[PDB]
C-alpha cells in the first residue's frame, strides 16, 4: 500500500548500512512521500554533509529529489551537483529533465560572468557543473541535429563546442551560414561577436575550398585588414582571378575608406 | 423519434458549441489568450450531460477523422449510430485542416467529452484507456493552453478512477502529474489536481499524511473560485481534526461562502454539517438560519438536535441523539468530531456564564454549570479562561472570576488595523480590475 | 528458500529472541542485540512491500513480532528515542499490508500504547489525527486504545482530579512508564492553568493546585519554571499577565502603512 | 459546475425562528405566579 | 532537444502578458 | 464632501441602476455634461483621500520626529 | 477606507463595462 | 528553429519592456 513515512526513522538510526536500505528505499519512494523527507532534510542532508557514509552519493540524490519535490530548485541543483554517476547521468526522469534543465541554466550565468572579468579574477566554475553541461554538450552533439546545439553552445558560451559542433559531421557547411547568420544579427556582445568570428574564419580556411566571399565579409566586421590583405595576395598568386575579383569588388562595397585605404596599402608591398 | 432529433440537434448545438468551443479552442492557440478556453471548459459541464452516442460518433467523425489512431482509439469505445438520415456531416476541420493533426487542446476536449461520455456512460477503463491515453498523450503535450484542458480532463479522470472507486492508483499519479504543473508555473492545473489529490488523502483517512502537503505546498492565489472553495473546504477538514478549531472555522465559513451561489447542493451540506459540529466543539453556537434552509433543512436536522442539545447541556440528551443519529454522522466523516464535544460540552457554558456574568463567584459557576463541585469548576473555569475561550482573570483570593474591564476601542488602534486590512484589499481589487482591463488589442 | 532459511533464521533469532523474550525476564541487553540482526536479515528481506513477490506472511509477522519484540521491547528499556524509532518504524505493518496481513490481537496492544506516547510528549495534534486511522468500533470497545482516549477527555475537559484518581485503570504497566511522564506533562499543563487564570496563589492553596506533596518540590517549579515567589508566600504570576503596549503610538509603522496607500494611488500601473 | 465529487445528498412554518424559542420551560404566568407566591408568603 | 523548447514556452506566456499590458497602457495614455 | 460626494453616489446609482440599452453608447454620449458616472465621482475620492493621507502622514512623522 | 471603496466599485464597473465593451464588439464582429 | 524562436522572443521581452518603460513616463509626464 505505502500509506506512511516511517522510513525516516531508519535515517534516525547508526547502523550505516541500515541507513542504506532506508536511502535508497526513499529514493525509490521520494516521487510520492516528498512531504516528510522534507522535513527529514538535515537527517539527509547530514549523511551527506558527513563524508563517511558508505553511499552519501546515494544521499544527495533522495536529498536532491526531496528538495525538487519541495521547490526549493536554488539548492536542488547543489545537492544533485555534488552526487554524480546516477546523481542526473540517467538523462531519462522528469526530475533530470527539471534538474538538467537548471543545470545547464545555471551554468550559462556563471559563463556569461566569467567571460566579463577574465583577467584571473574569473570566479571558478565546478567541473561536474562543466562536467554536466559538456556532457549535455556532449548529448546535444551526438543525439540529433546540431544547429539546435550550437544555439545553446554560444547561449553559454564554450567556443569549443561551437568549434566542434560545426566542425563535426554537420551534415553540411549549411549550418556554417545558419551560424554565421545568427552571430551578426542575435549578438549582442562585441567581444564575444569578434571571438565567434574567430571561429567562423577559420573553419573557413580549413575548408577545401574557402567561401572567400563569406570570409572577407566575415573579416570585415572583425576588423581585419592585414588578413583579408594576404588573403587577397595568396588568391592572387594561386591564378583564382574570378574569385579574387568579386572578394575585392565585394569588399569596397561595405568597408570603409580607412579599412581600404589599409588594405590597398598591404598589397602594394 | 424526435427526442433524438432535438438530440441530434443538440449534438450539432452541442457540435457547434464544440465547434464553438473547438473555433475557440483553435481560436486561443492562435489567439495567444489561455482565458478564451476558460469559456468552453465551463460550458463543459453544461454540455458535460446531453450527449448519447450518436453525439461523439458524428463529432468525432466530424471533428478529427484525419485518419489517425485516434478514431480508431475513441470509435469503438462508443456505440456508433447508424445510417442515420440527418447525416450532418459537422466537419470544422475540412480537408487541410482534418490532415493538420487536431490541437492538443481540442483532441483532449473531444476525447474528453468522449472520457466525459465514458462517464456517462460508465466507462471509466474505456476511458482509462482513453483518458491515460488522453494523459499519455497530453502527459508528453506541453503546450500552454493543454495545461487548462488537461485540468479538467485530470478531476474527470481522477473522477473516472473516482468512479473507479481505487484512488490510490492515481494517488501516486496525481501526486507526481501534480508536479509536472509546479514545475511550469501553471495556474490552473496545479489548484485541480490539488483539490483531487486532497480528496484522495481524507477518503482513507491520512490526514497526517494529508496535514504535510499542504503545508509545504501554496495553492494559486489566483486560482479558479469553483477550486478555492474546494481548498478551503479539505483544509477545513484537516485543520479541524488537527485541533486547529479557530481557524477550522475561519476558512470553512470563507469556504461556504465561495460556494457557487445555487449549483452545488452537496457541497454547501457538507461544510455547514463540518462548520455546525466545528463551531460546537469551539463554544459558538451556530446560526439558527442555517438548519431552517431548503437544501439543508432535512440534511443537517440530523446535526441540528446536536446543537439543541449543548445549548441546552443535558448531557443525556446529547448521549441519546449519538446513539441514534451518531451511526449516520459516520458516513459524513464527522462522528470523531462529535466524540471529542461530549466531553466537551462544559466549554460553551463556561463561555455563556463569562459572556453575561462579569464577576461570578466560582461557587455560583459549578451552580450553573452542573459542575459537581466548586473545585472542579476551577480547572474547568481557569482552562476556559486559559485556552482563551474567555477573557477573565480567576481572583482565588476569593474566589470570583472577573471579566475583562472592556475599552473603547475607538480610541485605541484596533480600528485602524481593521481599516488597513480593508484598504489594502480594497486598493488592490482597483489595481486588480485596472490590471487586466483586457483592452483588445486594438483591432 | 533463502528468505525462508533466514525466515529460520529470524523465526531461530525470533526463537532466540522470542525465547529470549517470552522468557518472564527478556533482558533488554540480551534481547537488544538479538533484536538488531533480525532487522539486517529483514533489510535483506524486507521492511516495506518493494518487490511484487508475496512476502512471506510469517516474515511480515517476524518483523512485525520482532519489531512488536522491539516495541514492547521499547517501553521495557523506558527509551523514548527508542520508542519512537520502532514505533514510526512499526507504524508501517499496522497500515501498508494491512489487506494481506492479519492483524496480531498485538495491534490493537502497541496501537493502544502509540495514542499514550502522543498524549505523553503533548503532541495532543497528533494524538486525534492518530485516532483518526483506528476504525470507529474499535475507539471504544478496545480497552487498550479507550484508557488513553478517556484519558484525552478528561484531560481536554478539565478533570485533572480524574486522570490522578483514573491513573489505577492502565491494564497493562507498558502503560505506566509514559503514565508517569504524562503526571509530568499534566502537572505542567495544570501549570499553564496556575499562570494565566490566577493573578496570585497561595502556597498551601497551590501545593494543593499543583499536587506537590513536598514543599521542596514545589521549589523545583520554583526552580526549574521559577514561578516567582510572592511577599506572603504567595507565588506571584501577576507579573506575568501585565497590560503593555497600551501607551505607545507605533508612528513609525503607521506612516509606513499610510505611505503604502499613497504609492498604490500613485503607481503608474 | 454542480459538484457531483460531493453526493448531493409537515414544517412549512414561513417566520424566523430564534433559538431561545426551542428552550423548554413553564409558561411565563406559572413562573411570575411562583415567583410572586415565594415571595408573596 | 526539451529543455530548449520548455524554456522558450515559458518565455511566451510573459511576452504574451507584456502584449496585451502595453497595448492597456497605451490606451490609458491616448485618452 | 463625504457628504457632496454621497449624494453623487446616489446618482451614480440611479446612472447605473438605470443602465438604459436604448443604443447605451449613445446614452453614454447623449448625458454628458461634466456629470454623476465619474468627473464628479473618484475626481472627489482622489481629493478625499489626497487630503486625508498627506495630514496622517504628516500627523505620524510629527509624532516621531517631536518626542 | 469610503474613499477606496468607491473607486474599488468604479473600477470594477469599469472592467464589466469593458468586458462587455470588447466582448461586444467580438460578437459583433461576425 | 529551436534556438531561432529562443532569440526573437527573448529580444521581443527586453524590447517591450523599453515600451513599457517608456509608455510609463509618459502617462506619468502627461499627467502633469
Amino acid at each position: 500500500i505505502t500509506s506512511a513515512a516511517g522510513i525516516i526513522s531508519l535515517l534516525d538510526e547508526d547502523e550505516p548500512q541500515l541507513k542504506e536500505f532506508a536511502l535508497h528505499k526513499l529514493n525509490a519512494v521520494v516521487n510520492d512521500f516528498w512531504a516528510e523527507i522534507s522535513e527529514s532534510v538535515d537527517k539527509i542532508e547530514v549523511l551527506y554533509e558527513d563524508e563517511g557514509f558508505r553511499s552519501r552519493q546515494f544521499a544527495a540524490l533522495v536529498a536532491s529529489k526531496v528538495f525538487y519535490h519541495l521547490g526549493a530548485f536554488e539548492e536542488s541543483l547543489n545537492y544533485a551537483l555534488g552526487a554524480g554517476d546516477l546523481f542526473n547521468v540517467n538523462d531519462n526522469s522528469e526530475y533530470v529533465e527539471t534538474i538538467i534543465a537548471k543545470c545547464i541554466d545555471h551554468y550559462t550565468k556563471q559563463c556569461v560572468e566569467n567571460a566579463d572579468l577574465p583577467e584571473g579574477e574569473k570566479k571558478p566554475i565546478d567541473q561536474r557543473l562543466e562536467g554536466i553541461v559538456n556532457k549535455m554538450f556532449q548529448r546535444c552533439l551526438d543525439d540529433h541535429k546540431y544547429k539546435q546545439a550550437i544555439g545553446i553552445a554560444l547561449e553559454t558560451r564554450r567556443l569549443d563546442v561551437f568549434e566542434k559542433t560545426i566542425l563535426e559531421s554537420n551534415d553540411v557547411p549549411g549550418m556554417l551560414a545558419y551560424s554565421l547568420k545568427l552571430c551578426m544579427s542575435l549578438m549582442q556582445n562585441k567581444q564575444f561577436r569578434n571571438k565567434v568570428l574567430r571561429v567562423l574564419v577559420k573553419i573557413y580556411m580549413n575548408l577545401e575550398k574557402p567561401d572567400f566571399i563569406n570570409v572577407c565579409q566575415c573579416l570585415i566586421f572583425l576588423d581585419d585588414p592585414q588578413a583579408v590583405s594576404d588573403i587577397l595576395e595568396k588568391l592572387v598568386k594561386e591564378d583564382n582571378l574570378l574569385m579574387a575579383y568579386q572578394i575585392c569588388f565585394d569588399l569596397y562595397e561595405s568597408a570603409s575608406q580607412q579599412f581600404l585605404s589599409s588594405v590597398i596599402q598591404n598589397l602594394r608591398t | 423519434a424526435a427526442a433524438e432529433h432535438s438530440q441530434r440537434e443538440l449534438d450539432t448545438v452541442t457540435l457547434e458549441d464544440i465547434k464553438e468551443h473547438v473555433k475557440q479552442l483553435e481560436k486561443a492557440v492562435s489567439g495567444k489568450e489561455p482565458r478564451f478556453v476558460l469559456r468552453a471548459l465551463r460550458m463543459l459541464p453544461s454540455t458535460s450531460r446531453r450527449l448519447n452516442h450518436y453525439v461523439l460518433y458524428k463529432a468525432v467523425q466530424g471533428f478529427f477523422t484525419s485518419n489517425n489512431a485516434t478514431r480508431d482509439f475513441l470509435l469503438p469505445f462508443l456505440e456508433e449510430p447508424m445510417d442515420t438520415e440527418a447525416d450532418l456531416q459537422f466537419r470544422p476541420r475540412t480537408g487541410k485542416a482534418a490532415s493538420t493533426p487536431l490541437l492538443p487542446e481540442v483532441e483532449a476536449y473531444l476525447q474528453l467529452l468522449v472520457v466525459i461520455f465514458m462517464m456517462n456512460s460508465k466507462r471509466y477503463k474505456e476511458a482509462q484507456k482513453i483518458s491515460d491515453d488522453l494523459m499519455q498523450k497530453i502527459s508528453t503535450q506541453n503546450r500552454r493552453a493543454l495545461d487548462l484542458v488537461a485540468a479538467k480532463c485530470y478531476y474527470y479522470h481522477a473522477r473516472v478512477y473516482e468512479f473507479l472507486d481505487k484512488l490510490d492508483v492515481v494517488r501516486s499519479f496525481l501526486h507526481a502529474r501534480l508536479r509536472t504543473a509546479t514545475l511550469r508555473h501553471d495556474a490552473d492545473g496545479q489548484a485541480t489536481l490539488l483539490n483531487l489529490l486532497l480528496r484522495n488523502y481524507l477518503h482513507y483517512s491520512l490526514y497526517d499524511q494529508a496535514e504535510k502537503l499542504v503545508s509545504k505546498s501554496v495553492f494559486p492565489e489566483q486560482a479558479n473560485n469553483n477550486e478555492w472553495a474546494r481548498y478551503l473546504y479539505y483544509t477545513g477538514r484537516i485543520k479541524a481534526i488537527q485541533l486547529e478549531y479557530s481557524e477550522a472555522r475561519r476558512t470553512m465559513t470563507n469556504a461556504l461562502r465561495k460556494a457557487p451561489q445555487h449549483t452545488a447542493v452537496g457541497f454547501k451540506q457538507t461544510v455547514h454539517k463540518l462548520l455546525i459540529v466545528v463551531e460546537l466543539l469551539l463554544g459558538e453556537i451556530p446560526d439558527r438560519l442555517q438548519f431552517r434552509q431548503p437544501s439543508l433543512k432535512r440534511s443537517l436536522m440530523p446535526y441540528f438536535l446536536l446543537t439543541q442539545a449543548v445549548r441546552t447541556g443535558n448531557l443525556a440528551k446529547f448521549n441519546q441523539v449519538l446513539d441514534q443519529f451518531g451511526e449516520k454522522f459516520q458516513a459524513d466523516g464527522t462522528y470523531t468530531l462529535i466524540i471529542r464535544l461530549r466531553h466537551n460540552v462544559i466549554k460553551t457554558g463556561v463561555r455563556m456564564i463569562s459572556l453575561s456574568y462579569s464577576r461570578i463567584s466560582l461557587a455560583d459557576i459549578a451552580q450553573k454549570l452542573q459542575l459537581d463541585s466548586p473545585e472542579d469548576a476551577e480547572f474547568i473555569v481557569a482552562k476556559a479562561i486559559r485556552d482563551g475561550v474567555i477573557e477573565a482573570s480567576i481572583n482565588h483570593e476569593k474566589g470570583y472570576v472577573q471579566s475583562k474591564e472592556m475599552i473603547d476601542i475607538y480610541s485605541t488602534r484596533e480600528p485602524q488595523l481593521a481599516f488597513h486590512q480593508r484598504i489594502s484589499f480594497c486598493l488592490d481589487i482597483h489595481n486588480m480590475s485596472v490590471k487586466a482591463m483586457r483592452f483588445p488589442p486594438k483591432s | 528458500a533463502t528468505s525462508g532459511a533466514v525466515l529460520q533464521a529470524a523465526t531461530g533469532m525470533y526463537e532466540q529472541l522470542k525465547g529470549e523474550w517470552n522468557r518472564k525476564s527478556p533482558n533488554l541487553s540480551k534481547c537488544g542485540e538479538e533484536l538488531g540482526r533480525l532487522k539486517l536479515v529483514l533489510l535483506e528481506l524486507n521492511f516495506l512491500p518493494t518487490t511484487g513477490t508475496k512476502l512471506t506472511k510469517q516474515q511480515l509477522i517476524l518483523a512485525r513480532d520482532i519489531l512488536e519484540i522491539g516495541a514492547q521491547w521499547s517501553i521495557l528499556r523506558k527509551d523514548i528515542p527508542s520508542f519512537e524509532r520502532y514505533m514510526a518504524q512499526l507504524k508501517c505493518y499496522y497500515f501498508d499490508y494491512k489487506e494481506q496481513l492479519p492483524e496480531s490481537a498485538y495491534m490493537h496492544q502497541l496501537l493502544g500504547l502509540n495514542l499514550l506516547f502522543l498524549l505523553s510528549q503533548n503532541r495532543v495534534a497528533e494524538f486525534h489525527t492518530e485516532l483518526e486511522r483506528l476504525p470507529a468500533k474499535d475507539i471504544q470497545t478496545n480497552v487498550y486504545i479507550k484508557h488513553p482516549v478517556s484519558l484525552e477527555q478528561y484531560l481536554m475537559e478539565g478533570s485533572y482530579n480524574k486522570v490522578f484518581l483514573a491513573k489505577g485503570n492502565i491494564p497493562a504497566e507498558s502503560y505506566t512508564f509514559f503514565i508517569d511522564i504524562l503526571l509530568d506533562t499534566i502537572r505542567d499543563e495544570i501549570a499553564g492553568c496556575i499562570e494565566k487564570a490566577y493573578e496570585k496563589i497561595l502556597f498551601t492553596e497551590a501545593t494543593r493546585i499543583l499536587f506537590f506533596n513536598t514543599p521542596k518540590k514545589m521549589t523545583d517549579y520554583a526552580k526549574k519554571r521559577g514561578w516567582v515567589l510572592g511577599p506572603n508566600n504567595y507565588y506571584s504570576f501577576a507579573s506575568q499577565q501585565q497590560k503593555p503596549e497600551d501607551t505607545t503610538i507605533p508612528s513609525t509603522e503607521l506612516a509606513k502603512q499610510v505611505i503604502e496607500y499613497a504609492r498604490q494611488l500613485e503607481m503608474i500601473v | 459546475d454542480e459538484f457531483e465529487e460531493f453526493p448531493a445528498e409537515e414544517d412549512a412554518h414561513v417566520w424566523e425562528d430564534n433559538w431561545d424559542d426551542d428552550n423548554v420551560e413553564d409558561d411565563f404566568s406559572n413562573q411570575l405566579r411562583a415567583e410572586l407566591e415565594k415571595h408573596g408568603y | 532537444r526539451q529543455y530548449y523548447l520548455s524554456k522558450i514556452e515559458e518565455l511566451q506566456l510573459i511576452v504574451n502578458d507584456k502584449s496585451q499590458n502595453l497595448r492597456r497602457l497605451q490606451a490609458q495614455r491616448n485618452e | 464632501v463625504v457628504k457632496e460626494m454621497l449624494e453623487l453616489a446616489k446618482n451614480y446609482n440611479k446612472a447605473v441602476e438605470e443602465e438604459d440599452k436604448m443604443t447605451p453608447e449613445q446614452l453614454a454620449i447623449k448625458n454628458v455634461g461634466k456629470q454623476d458616472p465619474k468627473r464628479h465621482l473618484e475626481e472627489h475620492v482622489d481629493v478625499l483621500m489626497t487630503s486625508n493621507i498627506v495630514q496622517c502622514l504628516a500627523a505620524m512623522l510629527d509624532t516621531v520626529v517631536f518626542k | 477606507y469610503l474613499a477606496s471603496l468607491i473607486r474599488s466599485v468604479v473600477a470594477l464597473h469599469n472592467l464589466i463595462n469593458n468586458k462587455i465593451a470588447n466582448r461586444d464588439a467580438e460578437k459583433k464582429e461576425g | 528553429d529551436l534556438y531561432s524562436r529562443y532569440k526573437k522572443l527573448q529580444q521581443e521581452l527586453e524590447f517591450l519592456e523599453v515600451q513599457e518603460e517608456y509608455i510609463k513616463d509618459e502617462q506619468k509626464n502627461l499627467k502633469k
